[PDB]
C-alpha cells in the first residue's frame, strides 16, 4: 500500500532535522571513462569512489517550487533551471515542503587540492577524536554516517583562491 | 466493566436462564476482567507512594495545631498566611518576610531537616535557609546567600551602616554613613554573635579601601582609609 | 459490598438456581457496583506518584550494598550513618557525620544529582553538600557556604594556623598562630587546589590587618603586618 | 537528484522505532457509490471517514519478501497471497529490509461491531485522560498524531466471535 505525500514531508523533516550531522563529500579525482559524459549513478553504493573528503554543510533546508504574489516576500532559490523557495521545519505540512535543499562550500585548499568528479551528502558522520574541524580527508573520519544522495558530474578543479560550491535539490520519493 | 444481566421469572424456559450464567461468566473471566485488574491494582498499591508529600491538587499540605516550626515533622510542603499567626519563637532570625517550609525526611519521624525560603509580595528581600531538628531540639538556622542574575546586588535608598546581614553589595545613593567625597562603591561587610563588625568599602571611583569597625558600642568607627603618599 | 449465595445441590428445583442466579446478577448490577468502584480505583492510580520517594509512613527508604554514594540512582530519601559515610568511595572530605542522602531523578537513571544535608546539632559541623553524576564519574562534591543565624561563624581555642576552610570567620582565645599582640579579629582565609593560601586578619581593637600566605609544601609564612607611618 | 536504498532502509528502522505510537485504525462504516468497487486513496488525507476507532500495533517490525534456500529455516509470516520474513534494525542493511511490516486484530466486540471500509495506521497517536488501554474509540484520542499508511478497501462485517486481523506490509518509496 501506497506512502502519502505528508508522509514525504515528514521524512524530509527527519532529514533536516539530522542537519548538526550533514556534510558534504567530493570524489572520483581521475577521469571518467568518458570525461564528456559521467556514468548514471548506483544506488547500491555506501561511499564515493577516490574520496577526497568531506565538508559539513552549509545550508540543510525544506524547500518547494514558489508561488507568485504570496511566496514573493520569502527566501527564493534559484538551481536546475527553476525558481523554488525554502521551507522551515515548523512550517513544512503548511507548505507542502517534500524536498530538501543541500548545500556546502569548499573554501580553497581546505582539502587537498586537484579534481572532483562525484558529489554527494552523508548524515551521522563523525571525526576521530577531539577533530573539530569542518573539513575531513577520509582518514580523519571516524565513522562515514550514512551515505543518502550522491551524484557523478562532469569535472571541476579547485585551487587556493575558488570556493567550491556543491548542492542538490531532492526528495525521498522522485518517481511517485 | 459491566454485567448485562435480566431478571429471571417463572415463564422463562432454561435456555434463558443458560443466557444469562453465560453473560455473568463471560464478563467475570473476559481477559483483563475485573479479577486481573484489582490484582494489578494491588500489585501496583503495594510499590506505591502510600502517603503525601503535596495535597490533592498538588499545593502545599496544611497541618496540625503548632508553638514552633520543629512541630512539622510530617514531611511534605507548608506555607504561611497572617502576621497573626506568624508570630512563633524558633523562626530564623531577620524581620517578619513571610515563607515556604519544607521538611525532609530521615531515618525516624521524631527528625527532620528543614528549609525556609520567603514570600506574600514584592522582590528582593528572601533568602533561603535550612536546619536539623531531633525530637524538640535542633541546630540553629543556616543562611545561604546568592547572586541575583549572577551578579552582586545594589543597594541604595539607605544608611550604609543600617544594613546588618554580612556579604557583598554594591552600594551608591546611600542616605548616610559613607566616607567624604565617597559616592558609591562595592560594600564587604562582616558581623559575629557578639556584635562584632567589620565593614570594608572601596570606592568604585578610584580604588580606595575604607574600612570601619563596630564594638558593643553601638557605633561604628571613623573610616580609616589605607595608606597614600 | 457482599454477595448473598446459597450453594446448589442435585436435589435443587429449577426455582432455587434461578433464585440464586438472579442473587449474583442483582449484586454485580446495582448501582456502585464492584465494576464502578473498580473503574474509580483505575482511574485515580494511574495519576499517583507510582514508586516510592520515601516508605509507607514518610520517613527514608531501604537500599542494598553501595560502595560509592553513585551507586544509589533511585529517586527518594535515604539515610546514611556515620559509620556507613566513612567508608563510601566518594564520599566528601570532611568531618565524618550521619547524613540524608536525597537523590534528585535526571533525563536518565544511570546518572543522578545527589544532595546531602549533615545531621549535627552543632552549628559548626551543619554543612550542605550537592553534585552531578554520570555513570561512575561525577563532579566533586560542592560545599557550599553560609551563616549560622545570619552572622560570620565564631572559632576558638585553636592555633590560627590550623584552620584551612576558605571564608571569614570571628576568630578568638586563639592559643597560637596569631599575629603578634593581636587578641581576638576577623579572619578572612582563602586556600586553593593547590594549598596555596591567603589569611587577611585584622586586629578587633586597632583595626590593623595583618596577611600570611603559605605555599602549596610549607607551612605559612609569619604575618606580614599593613604598612605604617 | 534522487535516494538511494540504503537511505530508505535507514528511515524503515526510523519508523520501526517510532513503533509503540502506532495504532491502526478502522472507519467508513456506511456505504460507497460501489462497494464492489471503492475509490483509490489519496495520500493529502488526515483521517479515515466515519471512524469506528484505533487499535495499538499489536506487531511492527522489518521485514522482507523470502527467498531460497537461505530463508527456508527462519521467521515465516505469510500475508495478501506473499511470504515474507522477520529482520532486526543491526541487521537491517545486510538483509537489504527497507519493508515494514504492521499489524492489528480487533478481537469480537473490542470495538463497536458493525461494517467497515477504511483500513490504516497512524503513528504519534495519543490518547486523553491518562487512558492505557490499547483500543480506542473516536471519543478517547486526545492527538491523532499522523495517519502513515491506509487503504479503501470493500465492505467488511464483524461479530461477538470474529477477530478483524487488519496489516500491511510498506516501505518509504514503493516505486521511484
Amino acid at each position: 500500500a501506497i506512502a502519502t505525500y505528508n508522509s514525504h514531508v515528514e521524512l524530509a523533516k527527519y532529514l533536516v532535522s539530522k542537519a548538526d550531522s550533514v556534510y558534504l563529500t567530493i570524489g572520483k579525482s581521475t577521469p571518467w571513462s568518458n570525461e564528456t559524459n559521467p556514468p548514471q549513478p548506483d544506488e547500491n553504493a555506501t561511499v564515493l569512489q577516490e574520496v577526497i573528503g568531506y565538508k559539513k554543510a552549509t545550508k540543510v533546508t525544506l524547500v518547494r517550487p514558489s508561488k507568485s504574489p504570496e511566496d514573493d516576500n520569502k527566501n527564493l532559490i534559484s538551481y536546475g533551471n527553476k525558481s523554488w523557495v525554502e521551507v522551515t521545519p515548523e512550517n513544512a505540512k503548511a507548505e507542502g515542503a517534500k524536498w530538501v535543499y543541500l548545500e556546502s562550500s569548499i573554501v580553497g585548499d581546505e582539502l587537498p587540492l586537484g579534481t572532483y568528479r562525484q558529489v554527494g551528502f552523508v548524515m551521522d558522520l563523525v571525526a576521530k577524536s577531539g577533530i573539530s574541524k569542518f573539513n575531513l580527508v577520509p582518514s580523519e573520519v571516524e565513522s562515514t554516517g550514512t551515505l543518502l544522495f550522491f551524484d557523478n558530474k562532469q569535472f571541476q578543479n579547485r585551487s587556493e583562491q575558488t570556493t567550491a560550491k556543491e548542492r542538490f535539490i531532492v526528495e525521498v520519493d522522485p518517481n511517485s | 466493566m459491566a454485567l448485562n444481566f435480566t431478571t429471571i421469572t417463572e415463564n422463562n424456559v432454561i435456555r434463558d436462564l443458560t443466557t444469562q450464567v453465560n453473560n455473568i461468566g463471560e464478563e467475570l473471566t473476559k481477559e483483563r476482567n475485573i479479577f486481573d485488574i484489582t490484582d494489578d491494582l494491588v500489585y501496583n498499591f503495594n510499590k506505591s507512594q502510600k502517603i503525601k508529600l503535596t495535597d490533592d491538587k498538588g499545593l502545599t499540605k496544611s497541618y496540625g495545631n503548632i508553638t514552633a516550626l520543629r512541630d512539622i515533622k510530617e514531611p511534605g510542603y507548608y506555607y504561611i498566611g497572617a502576621r497573626t499567626l506568624a508570630t512563633l519563637l524558633d523562626r530564623p532570625d531577620m524581620e517578619s518576610l513571610d515563607v515556604v517550609l519544607h521538611v525532609v525526611p530521615l531515618d525516624t519521624s521524631s527528625k527532620v531537616v528543614q528549609h525556609l525560603y520567603t514570600l506574600s509580595t514584592n522582590n528582593n528581600q528572601i533568602k533561603m535557609l535550612y536546619r536539623f531538628v531531633s525530637g524538640n531540639s535542633s541546630s540553629e538556622w543556616q543562611f545561604i546567600q546568592g547572586l541575583p542574575s549572577n551578579k552582586n546586588a545594589v543597594i541604595s535608598g539607605t544608611n550604609i551602616l543600617d544594613i546588618a546581614s554580612p556579604g557583598v553589595y554594591f552600594v551608591m545613593g546611600m542616605t548616610g554613613g559613607m566616607p567624604s567625597g565617597v559616592s558609591s562603591g562595592f560594600l564587604d561587610l562582616s558581623v559575629d554573635a557578639n556584635d562584632n563588625r567589620l565593614a570594608r568599602l572601596t570606592d568604585a571611583e578610584t580604588g580606595k579601601e575604607y574600612t570601619s569597625i563596630k564594638k558593643p558600642t553601638g557605633t561604628y568607627t571613623a573610616w580609616k582609609k589605607e595608606f597614600e603618599p
